């Protein structure tokens, strides 16, 4: 039509869009879906430059599989948005999306008007997320109750020995990073990682650890003792913001001014000497310093003489850990400079690998931040299990976050779908419609964890679709017998909000997504 | 430049890696395509049709390759598949795997020549082992061979009009017995027509006691239906043709010109009472026809047909028993279409058909394809083709076997028994023979989506056991089954060509070691 | 896989190959769904030769949409085969087809093998074709029972005032058709068209019309009383096969020789021309020739001479029906001639159209052929009504031959619904689902009626989804309420041969459809 407007212009229609896009996420579903499940596949990428994966987190995968039909561009957003809200599930979510859009389409194909079904999924979330909000379990922050999760949560990616391994870390982390109250996992979690030795070797450290070393020989590879120097300052040299020619008449005044030239660092290292030397009296006792930017190697020399560790040029955020790890007063001006400024360590050396330098703070009595020192044998794996990582951590922050946990393994869904199916047309009837689709669409988690397991999917549902007695319970399928299965006595996991938001997103998706009659495309040249 | 300018060569492993790569390469895009649990497939022709078949001769005939010894397997099958019709539903899988394993000693600096010993060594055993658990069965008994029919069909789409086909195939072939060479008869399937209609139903299609035409009578008046018609098949044309030697007239009076038209209307009439003195009903040719001849001979009462193929007209001869005839003053009235039951013109919407049917004993017919498209029959034809081709072999040979793997785990331990016996470098190779062997019935597991090691290793476990050699696997439970009961029977020669060939692949491919393209010639 | 075998070829994959079909026949499918149905729309075909359609039987629309994708040409095929056997209901038979797929797509998407669901057709078409085989309600030649499926075939092609114009034509030519035992629908059918004056006009003439009219003058163009010469030899000059070049030494007798050419064609008219004298001592009445060969000017002058009409080059099948209407002894040679071998008829003129000329044979005694004259206003309504014309004249065809006839309007097919779903699995339980959806499939026709027809699908069908008692009727829905109805109260009908075919055809379509994996592309360059 508006073809007429344009000819390069191109538009779609009611009819073929519509078909278009569910084409597209039925695809988009049917790729993914072999991921989610303890017993699915990562996937391996490779980029036109020549990168590589080995990932199974969707969003990774979407955000890296190079498609260009919109709706899975649109898709990708959110399900990047659920992995800056939870990071997995995203998997289950996509899964969600076109699955209930398929069911969506089954009954528009019969002529049904999507506008009655989009309200059938508006009462239909909210009896489930009703259903939702009364069934998850209040929970204590028991340390083998995250414990369970974390591993419920990371055998989605990494072998069960892996992340059994993996597991006993997060969880002493989440133990030693709450004040109680409040969580924000970006100082106390550092994520550093070494092609060194192993992928399982990788540990969380007491301490931190450093992405660089001392720029010195001299300089103490290792201290018993260490008393810490927390700063951001140059020690560089700096000459003054304002143009300021000199000049002079003599070269005697040349090393004159070679002299007061240096002065003014000669000072600022000379305060923290006096410091050290009015701290460190002792010679057991050693001293360390941190700078956010550069070193003078005169400065450098300076220390070195005094055999004093030092480091520059870290990262703004690495100084708030190490105030979160030696209690250390971060400061800019050294003239007021205090020994209860100051930061201590049990233990301190430096670890050389490679080419690359790392260093070592050990031995804080009550640290506040730790790291996750990623040993790698395979960069990518590195890259792998990292993902696998923050994911795992996001499931416990939210999982302390809510003092409540639902059972996982998609034992829910069938309890949504018994508790939606048991739903009459209170409805206006044909709501019950897409209602029944609704729940219908819901148990696909179980159906491709079946599937992804190879066992059949319609007899296992139907087994499963078997609420026993009064105590029908939060039955799962079993993961590797597909038989039923008490997730909860199996200890199978899941954030409540993660159950929340995915309904709640995927509806507000579907709701649109089915609302869309052409796609317009006209643009400038 | 030295050799031939920009022609290729290629030496060594890379080749023999190549051909094995190749080699394997032609058989997987098939391995899915055999058992009673098989696939289907659909084609792109060249030219716009649309070919679906399991048959995996067409579908390896219809593929065009560049690697030479693609294309010697793609001809070995058409060979087989001419030769035998079906089990080309496993011959090249057999063969690659053979190779497959093949290989797996060529890194073993193993020199192939003597590798292809022990499979000369190992093709004798298998022959000879094969005839020790052949199986004679009488030929006159029909149902056995509707088994064997049905057991040989239960692997395409008309497995579920078995029952006809069965009596469809068993008819066709039982009424083709040229016994003009005494007790040593031949069948052809040459006269055995096949004729494809659309509409109507497999239900529909039927055998004929006869020949079909798709023509329509030449004058109205004659009938379109007789009870006890008389035939005459006039090879040559009813009508004046020139004087083959560039004859020329020149007339001086006046009355020649249409005297001599007349003289050719005469030799018309001439031909014609001929052909009335020996009270034909029908008149048959190849060629045309005069309708001054066609007005005469509805003036005889006598129906006639023009332009028709030979190789239906010889079949129309063989019908009714009766011999062509090219010269209608030399007719016979020993070729006179006595033995037609009926003659009949039939129309199937928008054709009219001949029927001639219910000959005393016809040794000719056509079957009547009835299905849902051409395509479709054309690949009901390719079951029957096959079809008809192992019951014409079965009366070859009463010698039938158990396949579907029990023969050829019979086959492998034999050779086991042989190899541990068999002390020697050539020993390794001829075990592989016989672990080679077994792929097959894995496939079958494989189709049917069972445990194949659990399922294939208590196989072998199973045929360990002397007592037993027929026992084999269910198509669709997949499990072990003894034959006997299952049904599943072969005849022998089937599975002989299926050894005799594979290995000669095996040793064609295994003695290659050089590459040489561009021949511009 | 076989691209290692060849770059240039094509291939695609089980669920990818799987997946095309059924989009390319439902995508089928969803073209034609606006055509069947007297509420249906004939669509308009363009040529890329710029000529044009007004047609609603997809055959001609699949026949000459161009399409690529193979089967969809596989379909069309088949289809062929189908207008070939019956003319209309290829439309049901695509429907058929695809939506059979769609829920069998339903079911192989939840990962159930199409071999069991094929085997659940099997069994599934096996039940059906015995209800139908039993449901078939025998009726007899009644003319008005000839007229209503007339009509009931017709309202599906063109007006509902054009139908019934018609309906009453193609039943009287069939009435005076058969000779009680074999029709042909070929020869006692002349479909001829004149670009004249109406499309409701159109009439079926009682006896045969000729595309031509005489090449003389003197021909009288009326006929009052038609005694008729039927003959093929030509009456044109003729040279002999051999060559036969003269020569001669006098004009005079060049001239003479010039007689004598003439005179063996001389002689011929002789024979014709005394026998008419002969017959046709009389004044009063007329003399006609018929040669489907030419006719020699001469020869020409010799009748018009003598006032016999001849006409040259006509169809070869022309004399059959010469011969079935006027009971002429059709012959070639004229040597053996009597009065007996003439034709008589009550009749017999010329009328002229335009530039072309049409010659009129009427009131034979007992005419056993006829032509169905088509008058036009515009040439693609010629085309257009005549193909239905070809649709009509079958299904009558079709209608006597079997002694039964079915209730139109997709009654029948509930009736299988639930009779196919009064099937207990009694199959092997797996293909149940297979004979659910198989069942499923057949309601189709009347979805797409009403959704032709305007009404609401579900709650339509759940209405007409009616068998009222043990009663349970025959209903038919209303095609202008969508309302249930009994078709045969109403004389809504079709041909059992008709259903009969239609899902044979289909059923084993469908299998095959289903039971293929990848589709390959290797062929020559």
């Amino acid at each position: 039509a508006v073809k007429t407007l344009n000819p390069k212009a191109e538009v779609a229609r009611a009819q073929a869009a519509l078909a278009v896009n569910i084409s597209a996420a039925r695809g988009l579903q049917d790729v993914l879906r072999t991921n989610l499940g303890p017993k699915g596949t990562m996937k391996m990428l490779v980029s036109g430059a020549g990168d590589i994966k080995l990932t199974k987190d969707g969003n990774v995968l979407l955000h890296e599989m190079q498609i260009q039909h919109p709706t899975a561009s649109l898709i990708a957003k959110v399900a990047t948005a659920q992995d800056d809200i939870t990071g997995d599930g995203t998997t289950s979510n996509v899964l969600i999306i076109g699955e209930l859009l398929k069911q969506a389409d089954l009954y528009i194909s019969e002529g049904l008007h999507p506008r009655i079904i989009t309200e059938g999924f508006e009462a239909a979330k909210e009896k489930a997320l009703q259903f939702l909000e009364e069934v998850k379990v209040s929970r204590e922050m028991d340390r083998e109750t995250l414990i369970d999760v974390a591993r419920t949560s990371l055998r989605t990616k990494v072998h069960a020995e892996l992340a059994d391994v993996l597991t006993e870390a997060v969880v002493d982390s989440i133990l030693a990073i709450k004040k109680q109250d409040e969580p924000i996992d970006l100082f106390m979690i550092e994520i550093m990682e070494m092609k060194h030795k192993s992928e399982t070797d990788t540990s969380l450290i007491r301490g931190l650890v450093l992405d660089h070393g001392a720029r010195h020989p001299d300089m103490k590879k290792r201290v018993e003792d260490a008393y810490i120097l927390t700063c951001n300052v140059s020690l560089e040299y700096e000459k003054t913001e304002v143009n300021s020619g000199f000049f002079y008449k003599s070269a005697e005044e040349r090393e004159k001014l070679v002299k007061a030239e240096r002065k003014f660092i000669e000072d600022r290292v000379k305060k923290i000497i006096e410091l050290k030397r009015k701290v460190c009296g002792d010679s057991d006792k050693g001293f360390v310093v941190i700078n956010q930017k550069g070193i003078d190697p005169f400065s450098l020399d300076a220390l070195s003489k005094e055999g004093i560790v030092a480091l520059r040029r870290a990262k703004r955020r690495n100084m708030e850990r190490l105030t979160l790890a030696c209690g250390g007063v971060a400061l800019n001006s050294f003239d007021d400079l205090s020994p209860d400024c100051l930061g201590h360590a049990g233990l301190v050396y430096e670890y050389t690998l490679g080419e690359e330098k790392f260093t070592f703070i050990e031995k804080c009595n009550n640290p506040r931040s730790v790291t996750l020192l990623i040993k790698g044998p395979n960069k990518h794996t590195l890259t792998q299990i990292k993902d696998a990582v923050r994911d795992g951590l996001r499931a416990v922050k939210n999982a302390i976050d809510d003092g409540c946990v639902v059972p996982g393994a998609g034992a829910v869904e069938v309890a949504m779908a018994e508790a939606l199916i048991k739903h009459k047309p209170s409805v206006k009837g044909r709501a019950q419609l897409g209602v029944q689709a609704f729940a219908d669409a819901l148990l696909i988690i179980p159906k491709v964890l079946a599937q992804n397991s190879g066992f059949d999917l319609q007899e296992t549902l139907v087994k499963i679709q078997a609420e026993h007695s009064e105590s029908g319970q939060l039955v799962g399928v079993d993961l590797n017998t597909g038989e039923p299965m008490v997730a909860a006595e199996v200890g199978v996991w899941d954030n409540y909000c993660v159950k929340k938001q995915l309904l709640h997103s995927c509806t507000v998706i579907a709701t649109n997504i089915l609302l869309v009659d052409e796609i317009m495309r006209a643009g400038m040249s | 430049l030295v050799l031939s300018q920009n022609t290729k060569r290629e030496s060594g492993r890379k080749v023999q890696s190549g051909n094995i790569n190749a080699a394997k390469t032609i058989a997987d895009i098939i391995r899915t395509c055999l058992g009673p649990k098989s696939m289907m497939k659909m084609l792109l022709d060249p030219m716009g049709g649309i070919v679906m078949t399991n048959d995996g001769n067409a579908i390896l005939r219809e593929i065009q390759v560049q690697h030479p010894a693609a294309k010697s397997m793609i001809e070995i099958s058409r060979t087989q598949d001419e030769e035998v019709g079906d089990g080309t539903t496993s011959v090249i899988i057999l063969a690659g795997e053979m190779l497959s394993v093949a290989e797996h000693f060529l890194e073993q600096q193993m020199h192939p020549t003597v590798v292809i010993s022990a499979y000369r060594k190992a093709l004798d055993d298998m022959i000879s082992t094969l005839k020790k658990i052949s199986i004679p069965v009488d030929i006159s008994d029909s149902d056995m061979m509707l088994n064997i029919i049905n057991s040989s069909i239960t692997t395409k789409a008309i497995s579920r009009w078995s029952s006809l086909a069965c009596n469809i195939a068993l008819d066709a072939v039982k009424m083709v017995q040229f016994e003009e060479n005494g007790r040593k008869e031949i069948d052809i399937k040459k006269y055995a027509r096949v004729e494809k209609i659309p509409g109507g139903i497999i239900e529909d299609s039927c055998v004929l006691r006869g020949v079909m035409i798709n023509k329509d009578v030449t004058h109205p008046r004659m009938r379109r239906y007789i009870k006890n018609p008389r035939i005459v098949l006039l090879d040559s044309s009813l009508e004046y043709k020139k004087g083959e030697s560039q004859t020329d007239i020149e007339i001086t009076r006046e009355e020649d010109f249409t005297r001599i038209l007349q003289m050719e209307e005469e030799y018309i009439q001439q031909l014609c009472e001929d052909i009335i003195q020996l009270k034909p009903d029908v008149v048959i040719t190849e060629k045309g026809i005069s309708d001054l001849a066609q007005h005469y001979l509805m003036r005889a009462n006598i129906t006639a047909i023009r332009r028709v193929r030979k190789t239906d007209n010889n079949r129309i001869a063989r019908a009714c028993g009766a011999r062509i005839v090219s010269r209608p003053e030399e007719l016979r009235e020993d070729d006179v279409g006595t033995g037609a039951g009926l003659l009949e013109i039939k129309k199937i919407g928008d054709e009219y058909f001949t029927f001639i049917t219910d000959c005393k004993d016809p040794k000719a017919c056509t079957i009547l394809l009835r299905g849902a498209s051409k395509e479709i029959l054309s690949e009901v034809e390719r079951n029957l083709q096959d079809a008809m081709q192992v019951c014409r072999n079965v009366l070859l040979d009463p010698q039938l076997v158990p396949g579907g793997g029990a023969s050829e785990m019979a086959v492998a331990h034999a050779l086991t028994e042989k190899s541990k016996a068999m002390t020697g470098v050539e020993q390794w190779p001829y075990r592989a023979v016989a672990q080679a062997l077994e792929v097959i019935p894995r496939t079958l597991i494989q189709n049917c989506g069972a445990s194949t090691i659990r399922l294939l290793t208590s196989l072998r476990a199973k045929h360990t056991q002397e007592n037993c050699e027929t026992w084999g696997v269910n198509g669709e439970t997949g499990t072990l089954v003894d034959m006997k009961e299952l049904g599943i029977w072969e005849p022998l020669a089937v599975k002989l060509q299926t050894y005799k060939t594979a290995v000669e692949t095996a040793v064609l491919l295994l003695r290659i070691d050089d590459i040489v393209s561009g021949h511009k010639k």
